[PDB]
RNA sequence: ACGAGAACAUGCGCGACAUUCCGAA
């Protein structure tokens, strides 16, 4: 009948992710209890969403991922993707070590004009850093599951060689994902033979 | 009519909203939670005849470590002889723990007894985290932010309620429960909100209190009765009218996200000397299907 | 702590004329140790740390002799008997705590300055 | 159909490389020195926008040449064009530090300089932390084919980049002797996509 | 038939510019 698959699994920081939201100079987006970074799902989802956009290329695929409110065709979005929260290993692994879960980073910007450097201060998760992701795939249609697998995979691929939050273009962003399991949590469908990354 | 207990832990924050996407509510109402029991079962492709007929469900109260929370009865309190600012802590009080339930409708709560009560109350963190729109700008436009206002709760801190009915209904919001663990309830659940897990028990702790007999009753749901048992239950009554507003969410209603009709319901905590039954609404205005609005009363009685 | 104590005792010029000029080498030592340290993943000091610890402790004697103020310094903070606890308890954790002792004593010698 | 393709090598420094966090930046989980991104991509553009051409009176980086825009991206309201380039941070390599383990180097050092005074000819001593010569850095760049057309002249373009930064520094003051560093090209493949990329190079 | 549905806090940005480890025997 009706089926949801769920995908656990860990994003690894490749490299020092910053997505915005005391004082701090450009702080990252955090828990508001244990003050914890996060990757918002909404993050992860329109990056996904883009990545896919450029690759098909809205497009009747994007619209069964990821939603759509278009007048007439309002398509429910199959994917949803939870907050990556501060993994509890990356948080006993930084907790020795005595490594702060934040970085601070220091960048320049010298002038066309008067070759004088600006400073910026902006807030990053540290490389040793892991978040744990979770995403449920809705099976509205069973046909569809394949191509909607083959797309996500296509995605991910695209997001592992590209950043996921603030200016990836100058080295930062960069992450993995490692899939510990995807199993189906409602309904009788078989994910055994589904994949992703 | 069996009482079961319905524990919900959240993992990721939640987007309960009143009239905007930036509100950040702790709860949601019975009408809420049973218009995602309807979502549920419609797509598990299941009888709606338990759910419309013989399911009567409380709104979502706070639980922490220590107590699980009622809300607080539309009661008259006395205080000192000189003690009018006094009266203020019983009005910016919510929920008060079930063990001290009782002694607030025997009036033995002072005012600074319900000043620590509210106070004690653990559920949870409102914030509001902003989030952008950049679909725009590959059309040579701008980014548009926009705000969501979520709410973590604490770790051993969550939203409970009760279920009554009968074994068939039990199990078939058993299994429904199971399916809204993923599908999520609240506000942008395809946007990283409202995913849970649900434990169901049996509640003796509450069954002390729905055994209880007495001369008022207090309504633990957003409910209205019809016109004939409203002409004779709204007598001596001390209620809170509740506008319930919102779009019909649903992909078969119409073409484009049209609202529903406007409701109003008692609140939760009115105190009523006439105990009525409330139904199950409908708020659709000439749609593919009938939107419906729970308003069944879910009693407690009690000693004034 | 410790460290504030033993500062401020030797405060009147601190530990007979000590600067960071003086300390600068056993300062690098210690980081470049505690830098090989910190890559490794081990709960016990290897072979290799062991010896370097050695290297470190005659380096604080070599030191010591050079120097007056280092002198008293050693003598009064108990560095060269912490890195000879280090050394006995091989222990990952006890030789953070001596670099975060090291780098407390510094700390608060270069605050009284 | 999109397509990414990944350029991954090696930065081998050649005179000491101090690029400011005088200590240099670090890695935070690794306490290894790194080149931030940042810093690769900031002098690739500045190289490229002088030997292409300076605008007169520019004031604004997204007044460089449009094909500097197209690469390294612009930000100008409306004419919103994506970076093509994305340079990630280059990382002290294993290989380096298995090396530098050998012999006992510490990844990194001090060196002393001094300022004298025209008149008074004191000398202000200082000291400044640099990255060893021998150090080798893992690079790694992905480079978005956006339009098929322009995609070998932009490698062009990036080549000359490299050009220039194989004759340049990559941090702090390399007028004086830091910063000269080497680009050695491990692979050139299209890690997304059906491009071809096996006649692209960029040295 | 959940004040709901769609929505990347994101685009551009070198921690850089000048600096003899030097005078003295």
């Amino acid at each position: 009948m009706y089926s949801k698959i769920r995908i656990v699994g860990k994003i690894d920081v490749l490299t020092g992710l910053h997505i915005g939201g005391g004082a701090i100079a450009s702080p990252v987006v955090r828990d508001p209890y244990s003050r914890l970074p996060i990757i918002p799902g909404s993050s992860i989802k329109g990056k996904m969403r883009s990545l896919l956009a450029k690759h098909i290329g809205d497009a009747p695929e994007i619209l069964r991922l990821f939603g759509s409110s278009q007048k007439g065709a309002i398509q429910s979005s199959r994917l949803q993707i939870s907050d990556a929260f501060f993994s509890k290993a990356s948080q006993e692994e930084f907790d020795k070590k005595d490594l702060a879960y934040t970085e601070t980073k220091f960048e320049n910007t010298i002038s066309r004009l008067t070759a004088v450097a600006n400073p910026r201060q902006i807030e990053r998760v540290t490389r040793g850093a892991s978040f744990d992701f979770h995403i449920i795939y809705n099976v509205e249609n069973i046909n569809e599951v394949m191509a909607d697998f083959e797309n996500i995979k296509t995605a991910i691929h695209l997001l592992e060689n590209d950043y996921l939050g603030g200016g990836g273009t100058r080295g930062n962003g960069r992450i993995r994902f490692v899939i510990d399991s995807i199993d189906t949590v409602v309904g009788d469908f078989d994910s055994s033979n589904l994949s992703i990354k | 009519l069996v009482v079961k207990l319905v524990k919900l832990t959240f993992k990721s924050p939640v987007h309960f909203g009143m009239k905007r996407l930036s509100d950040s509510n702790h709860t949601i109402a019975a009408d809420t939670l049973f218009s995602a029991l309807i979502i549920e079962a419609l797509q598990q492709q299941l009888e709606l005849s338990h759910l419309l007929n013989n399911l009567v469900i409380t709104d979502l109260f706070p639980y922490n470590k220590t107590s699980y929370f009622l809300p607080k009865p539309l009661i008259r309190i006395e205080g000192k002889k000189g003690d009018e600012s006094g009266y203020k802590a019983f009005k910016k009080l919510t929920y008060i723990p079930v063990e001290n339930y009782s002694e607030y409708l025997r009036g033995e709560i002072d005012s600074l007894e319900a000043s620590k009560i509210a106070e004690s109350l653990n559920l949870g963190k409102a914030s509001l985290s902003t989030k952008v729109s950049l679909q725009a700008v590959d059309h040579n436009g701008e980014s548009e932010p926009y705000s969501v206002g979520n709410f973590t709760f604490y770790p051993e801190s969550g939203l409970y309620f009760l279920a009554k009915g009968n074994a068939d209904t039990i199990g078939q919001l058993e299994i429904l429960m199971h399916a809204l663990q993923y599908s999520g309830i609240g506000g942008k659940r395809s946007a990283g909100y409202g995913q849970f897990r649900c434990t169901i028990e049996d509640s003796g702790k509450f069954d002390s209190l729905l055994s209880q007999t007495g001369n008022i009753a207090i309504l633990l749901s957003s409910a209205m009765a019809s016109d004939e048992e409203l002409v004779d239950c709204l007598e001596d009554a001390r209620y809170l009218l509740k506008k319930r507003t919102g779009f019909v969410q649903s992909k078969t209603y119409a073409d484009q996200l049209v609202k529903k009709k406007d409701f109003y319901a008692f609140s939760a905590g009115s105190t009523f000397y006439q105990k009525f039954n409330g139904k199950i609404f409908d708020v659709s205005d000439n749609g593919r299907h009938s939107v419906y609005r729970y308003a069944k009363a879910f009693w407690l009685e009690g000693k004034i | 702590n410790f460290a504030r104590k033993v500062v401020e005792e030797n405060k009147r010029v601190l530990f007979n004329g000590l600067t960071t000029s003086k300390l600068r080498n056993l300062l690098e030592l210690i980081n470049h140790v505690y830098t090989k340290v910190y890559n490794s993943d081990d709960t016990t000091l290897s072979e290799d740390v062991r010896d370097e610890l050695e290297y470190l402790k005659v380096k604080f004697a070599y030191e010591s002799g050079r120097e007056p103020a280092v002198r008293t310094f050693i003598e009064k903070t108990y560095v060269d008997k912490l890195v000879d606890v280090v050394l006995k308890k091989n222990t990952k954790k006890i030789f953070l705590d001596y670099c975060k002792y090291f780098e407390a004593l510094v700390a608060y010698a270069k605050f009284y300055r």
